[PDB]
């Protein structure tokens, strides 16, 4: 897979005062994310969790708590300017992981290299009752 | 010339099927794929929408018949 | 592995759940089973949520994609805290 | 004027008068026979 | 008689009930002039509900212990002006609606979207369809000897 | 008291129909089809297609629980 990873860099934030809305605990003892695009010019955007902020010109760099805030944001950065993005994800023992492209292409299209995980070859009416598979692990959808 | 399987056109057809809105329905094909790599390569029309909103949806050959 | 997804062949390769996934779980793959090609694939179920808007989306029979739930966890909660 | 005889068929209206011609027949009934328990008739 | 009911055209408690009902509505009476409409129309109901009284004490209504009527509804017709006579009646009114309901929506079914017609009936169908009231015991009847009121094995669709 | 009777009828009857439809649509029908998949208390199957609030048997149970303590009241 010639789709290699970007190795999220320290680049500076998004001009924006703080407010209640940034990190928690959570985000300090588990984990947290953060996403990071280049803008084409100094624009007003509606951050998820409150108010609205300027970017940058160049790589910005955002932190967030949730995969789910991070996704919503960069949908609305790809609905609204047409510009790209990544998001990564942050483990406190210092691990940088790449989640959202996996190769680039969006999740939307076509790409051959993704397996095919999590398939059933057979329509859902055709699944069976618990009685058949009671006292055991497997299950019907399964 | 290879015989073009499914119904020819307009035959109202009787759902076999029972995991479906309209088992022991009555819909009308509104055409069917030749392609022999399909797995449900006929399409059928209602007069009653599902729950769903949606009005048309596939089938094989095996959950018709072609009442008439 | 909290939640679980399923995918079955009435799928019509038709590709409007994962424009509605909101955190990134599905995708589509090359198949031979309908005219796009094309089916669904969950190898990201860590992170579904398990909100219904996908399979809120499915125009199909009954359905194609089920959610069937399961355990919890930390982000099978949208717990930010 | 068709168009205003169509809106006329819209099953508001049309309901309307219907039950205010029923309400006008019952209480007609009731007034030219008060209380009108039993069928004193056979 | 049934179960000791003697009718108040023979028991006291519904003179009772008569006599006070009379009494508090003519006491009511003399706080006007004796010519008033208010006290001529509160006249007019004083003699209205005593013939109603009377009339009640017309038809058998068989009177229970306290002074009111008590209907009397066990299939013997000789007390059937209050529950069996009507029922026929209600019923055969109710067979006329449910019948007419029932063929103007098997008529409307053919069209191209008969909800177009649900919403916004066919008045001039309807009234051509209404008046067939008259036929809703004899024909259902035939329906049913020839089977076409019900259906076998169409259930969804139509 | 026929009257009493005949409300206390009413309570029975329709105590009785909704637990029953609770049993016998517990399979599943026409709205969800696959219910007996989903086990017997879950929350629910998605605001789409209609909306699915409280269809599993035991929110039936739940439902015929208010009658029942008004039927016995
Ligand atoms: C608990 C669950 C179990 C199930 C539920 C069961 C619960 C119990 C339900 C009980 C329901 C009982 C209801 C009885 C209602 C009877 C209505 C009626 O009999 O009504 C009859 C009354 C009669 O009124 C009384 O009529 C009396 C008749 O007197 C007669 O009797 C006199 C005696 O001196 C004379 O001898 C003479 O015969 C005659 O004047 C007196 O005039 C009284 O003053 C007067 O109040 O009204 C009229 O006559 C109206 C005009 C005639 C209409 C009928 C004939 C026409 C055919 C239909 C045409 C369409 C019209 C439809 C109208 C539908 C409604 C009527
Ligand atoms: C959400 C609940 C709901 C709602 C809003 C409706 C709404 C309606 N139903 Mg309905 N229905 C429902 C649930 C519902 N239904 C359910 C659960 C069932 C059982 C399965 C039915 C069974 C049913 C039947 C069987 C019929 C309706 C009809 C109607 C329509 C009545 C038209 C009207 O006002 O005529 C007004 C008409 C009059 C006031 C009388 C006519 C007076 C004449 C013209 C003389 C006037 C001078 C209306 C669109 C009727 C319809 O569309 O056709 C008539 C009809 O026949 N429904
Ligand atoms: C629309 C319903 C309706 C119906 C069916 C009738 C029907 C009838 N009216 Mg009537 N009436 C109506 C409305 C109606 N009226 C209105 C709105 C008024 C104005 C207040 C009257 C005022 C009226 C008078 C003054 C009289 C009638 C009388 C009568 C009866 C004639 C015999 C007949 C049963 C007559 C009657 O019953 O006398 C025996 C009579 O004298 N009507
Ligand atoms: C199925 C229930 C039911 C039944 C069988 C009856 C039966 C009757 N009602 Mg009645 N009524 C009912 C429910 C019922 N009612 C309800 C729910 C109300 C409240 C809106 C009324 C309010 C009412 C009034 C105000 C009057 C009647 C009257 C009558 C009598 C009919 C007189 C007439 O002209 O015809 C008849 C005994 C009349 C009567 O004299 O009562 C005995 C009368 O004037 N009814
Ligand atoms: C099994 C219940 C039942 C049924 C089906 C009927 C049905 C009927 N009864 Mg009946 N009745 C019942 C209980 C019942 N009643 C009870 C409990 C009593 C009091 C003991 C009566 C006393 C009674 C009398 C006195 C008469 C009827 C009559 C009638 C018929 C008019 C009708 C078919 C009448 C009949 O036989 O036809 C005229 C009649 O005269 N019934
Ligand atoms: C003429 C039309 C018509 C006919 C023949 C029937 C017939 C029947 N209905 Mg029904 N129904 C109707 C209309 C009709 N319905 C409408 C419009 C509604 C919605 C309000 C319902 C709601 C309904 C329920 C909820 C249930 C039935 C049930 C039943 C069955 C038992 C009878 C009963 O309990 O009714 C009781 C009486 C009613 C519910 C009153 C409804 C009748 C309406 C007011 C008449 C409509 C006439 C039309 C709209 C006006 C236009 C006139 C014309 C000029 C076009 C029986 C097959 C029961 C069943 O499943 O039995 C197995 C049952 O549980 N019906
Ligand atoms: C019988 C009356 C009649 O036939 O009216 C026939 C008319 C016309 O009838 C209407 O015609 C429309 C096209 O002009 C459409 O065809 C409608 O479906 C139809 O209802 O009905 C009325 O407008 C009167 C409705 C109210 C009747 C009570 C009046 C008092
Ligand atoms: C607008 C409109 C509407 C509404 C409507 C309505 C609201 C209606 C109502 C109606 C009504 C609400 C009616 C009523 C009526 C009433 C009546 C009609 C009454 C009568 C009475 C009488 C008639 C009486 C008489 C008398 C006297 C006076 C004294 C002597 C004796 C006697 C009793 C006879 C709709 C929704 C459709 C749609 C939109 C449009
Ligand atoms: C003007 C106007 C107004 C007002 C209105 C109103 C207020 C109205 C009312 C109305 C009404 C208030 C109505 C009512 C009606 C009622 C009726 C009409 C009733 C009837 C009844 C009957 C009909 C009964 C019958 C019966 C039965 C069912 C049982 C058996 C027997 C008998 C017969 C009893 C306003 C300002 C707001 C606005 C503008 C306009
Ligand atoms: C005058 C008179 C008479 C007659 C009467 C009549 C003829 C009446 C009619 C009446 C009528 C014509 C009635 C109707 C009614 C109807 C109704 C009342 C309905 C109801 C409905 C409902 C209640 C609903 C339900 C539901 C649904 C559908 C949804 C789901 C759930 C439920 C179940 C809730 C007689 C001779 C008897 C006696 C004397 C007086
Ligand atoms: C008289 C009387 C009595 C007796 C009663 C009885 C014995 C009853 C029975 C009842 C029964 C045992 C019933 C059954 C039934 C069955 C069936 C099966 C039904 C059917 C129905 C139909 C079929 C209808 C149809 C129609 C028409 C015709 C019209 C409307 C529309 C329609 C189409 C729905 C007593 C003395 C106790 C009390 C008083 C009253
Ligand atoms: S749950 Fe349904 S909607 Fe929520 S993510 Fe997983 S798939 Fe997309
Ligand atoms: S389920 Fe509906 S949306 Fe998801 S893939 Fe199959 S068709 Fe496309
Ligand atoms: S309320 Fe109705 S819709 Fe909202 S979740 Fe519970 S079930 Fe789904």
């Amino acid at each position: 897979g010639f789709v290699p990873p970007q190795l999220d860099p320290s680049t500076p934030s998004p001009i924006f005062g703080g407010s209640t809305g940034g990190l928690l605990r959570k985000a300090q003892v588990e984990e947290f994310y953060v996403i990071t695009w280049t803008s084409p010019k100094e624009q007003v955007f509606e951050m998820p969790t409150g108010g609205a902020a300027i970017m940058r010109e160049g790589p910005n760099l955002l932190k967030l708590a949730r995969k789910e805030q991070c996704l919503a944001l960069g949908n609305r950065l790809r609905s609204k300017y047409k510009i790209a993005y990544q998001f990564y994800r942050v483990f406190p023992n210092g691990e940088v992981q790449y989640l959202h492209p996996k190769d680039g292409v969006y999740p939307e299209k076509v790409n051959a290299g993704r397996q095919g995980v999590g398939q059933n070859f057979r329509s859902i009416g055709k699944n069976v009752s618990p009685i058949e598979v009671k006292f055991t692990g497997k299950n019907s959808f399964d | 010339k290879p015989p073009p399987r499914g119904p020819k056109r307009g035959t109202k057809v009787k759902i076999l099927r029972r995991e479906s809105y309209w088992y022991n329905g009555t819909g009308s094909v509104v055409t069917v794929d030749q392609d022999p790599n399909t797995r449900y390569p006929v399409v059928v029309r209602f007069a009653k929408v599902n729950y769903a909103g949606v009005s048309t949806n596939n089938y094989a050959l095996d959950e018709i018949k072609e009442v008439a | 592995m909290s939640h679980s997804v399923k995918i079955y062949d009435t799928c019509i390769g038709c590709t409007q759940c994962v424009r509605a996934c909101p955190t990134d779980v599905l995708e589509m793959i090359p198949w031979d089973g309908c005219k796009a090609k094309q089916i669904a694939s969950a190898p990201r179920t860590e992170d579904c949520v398990g909100c219904k808007r996908c399979e809120s989306a499915c125009p199909t029979d009954f359905l194609s994609v089920r959610v069937y739930l399961g355990p919890e966890t930390t982000r099978s909660m949208a717990l930010s805290y | 004027m068709r168009d205003i005889k169509t809106y006329l068929s819209v099953a508001p209206v049309l309901s309307t008068l219907w039950f205010g011609a029923l309400a006008g027949l019952l209480i007609e009934i009731n007034r030219l026979f008060p209380d009108a328990l039993s069928f004193p008739f056979f | 008689d049934i179960a000791g009911l003697t009718p108040c055209k023979e028991s006291k408690a519904f003179a009772k009930r008569e006599k006070q009902s009379v009494k508090k509505l003519n006491s009511s009476l003399k706080k006007y002039a004796p010519d008033s409409a208010p006290a001529l129309a509160i006249q007019a109901t004083i003699d209205k509900t005593k013939r109603r009284f009377e009339n009640y004490g017309k038809f058998g209504l068989l009177c229970g212990s306290d002074g009111l009527p008590h209907l009397i509804v066990s299939g013997d017709q000789r007390h059937w002006g209050e529950f069996i006579t009507p029922g026929v009646l209600f019923l055969y009114i109710a067979g006329w609606i449910g019948w007419v309901g029932r063929s103007y929506l098997i008529a409307v079914s053919g069209e191209k979207k008969p909800a177009m017609r649900e919403i916004i009936i066919d008045v001039e169908l309807a009234a051509r369809i209404i008046p067939r009231g008259f036929i809703w015991p004899v024909a259902a009847y035939r329906e049913l000897i020839n089977g076409d009121l019900v259906v076998d094995d169409a259930d969804i669709g139509y | 008291d026929f009257l009493v009777h005949h409300a206390i009828a009413l309570g029975l009857h329709t105590t009785t129909l909704i637990l029953v439809k609770g049993a016998l649509d517990a399979r599943g029908s026409k709205l969800m089809p696959d219910k007996k998949d989903f086990g017997y208390s879950f929350p629910c199957d998605g605001p789409g297609r209609g909306g699915t609030c409280d269809i599993s048997a035991w929110d039936a149970f739940y439902l015929a629980v208010f009658w029942m303590l008004n039927t016995i009241g």
